[PDB]
């Protein structure tokens, strides 16, 4: 069938000091891709990442082409746009929907540990959701290899956002993989429940980390946090990684498996 | 703007 390997770039989904994303849109089938783009001028690694990735909430990587110094990935459109979008400032959002989003950030970031990668940046505004608002883990630019050949390797680079960052990675030198990014995740809700971030970093130095570890939810965001949601926060986000509660127990907590929202 | 895949 001729014409069926071209795609018409119709808009811009995001540009940065890094390339651009663009909605792409296939000549004959209609098909809509999002093509990441960016000139040569670390690729290697998160091409060899995303062609590991098969998971429901993860975005999908179909493959690359290059043309020279450009690089072409083509990955799953997801048409919703961020989640950082669906988030009210200062307000957040109905607590089942924020709910719903949080199982599947979860089935997600088991998926990813279950195969040994470690996302490293999760936040809002690279989670993405699909036309029916199903929530798809995406840019894995920061992301690596802590588990191969079922042998844990300790991480020590720091990367990721500072508001989602653990403590441990502004603390020690080295550290392990996963309980970083159920910190992150624990963010993500907060700020699904609320509408804001609780500090600029998680240090002693930072006023608002200090009254979180002493334990003054009164103050904002955690008192706009209903009581099961905040006994969650309180298990996830604990300074001491080894004491931070793992994704299996998670599972297990009281507001995780509270029935809240109906279906579609 | 368009791309071949």
């Amino acid at each position: 069938v001729p014409f069926v390997e071209d795609w018409d770039l119709v808009q811009t989904l995001g540009e940065g000091a890094y390339g651009e994303v663009q909605l792409a849109v296939n000549r004959v089938t209609e098909e809509a891709v999002a093509v990441k783009i960016v000139d040569m001028k670390n690729i290697k690694k998160e091409i060899c990442i995303n062609k590991m990735l098969n998971h429901e909430n993860v975005v999908k990587f179909y493959g690359h082409r290059r043309e020279g110094n450009i690089q072409y990935l083509f990955l799953e459109y997801c048409s919703g746009g961020e989640l950082f979008d669906r988030i009210e400032p200062d307000i957040g959002m109905p607590e089942p929907d924020a709910q719903r989003f949080f199982h599947q950030l979860m089935a997600g970031v088991v998926y990813l540990h279950g195969i040994g990668i470690t996302h490293r940046d999760i936040k809002p505004e690279n989670l993405l959701l699909d036309e029916r608002d199903n929530l798809k883990i995406s840019d894995f630019g920061l992301a690596t290899v802590f588990r191969y050949n079922n042998r844990e390797r300790l991480l020590n680079k720091m990367c990721g956002t500072l508001p989602y960052v653990a403590p441990e990675l502004l603390k020690r030198r080295e550290f392990h993989a996963e309980p970083v990014d159920v910190w992150s995740c624990g963010i993500v809700l907060t700020a699904m429940l609320a509408g804001e971030l609780p500090w600029d970093q998680p240090s002693d130095s930072c006023q608002e980390y200090s009254d979180w570890k002493e334990k003054k939810t009164y103050l904002n965001p955690w008192k706009k946090i209903d009581s099961a949601p905040l006994a969650l926060l309180h298990k996830i986000l604990v300074e001491n990684p080894s004491a931070r509660i793992t994704i299996p127990d998670i599972k297990k907590d009281r507001w995780y498996n509270k029935p809240l929202k109906k279906g579609a | 703007a368009s791309v071949s895949a």
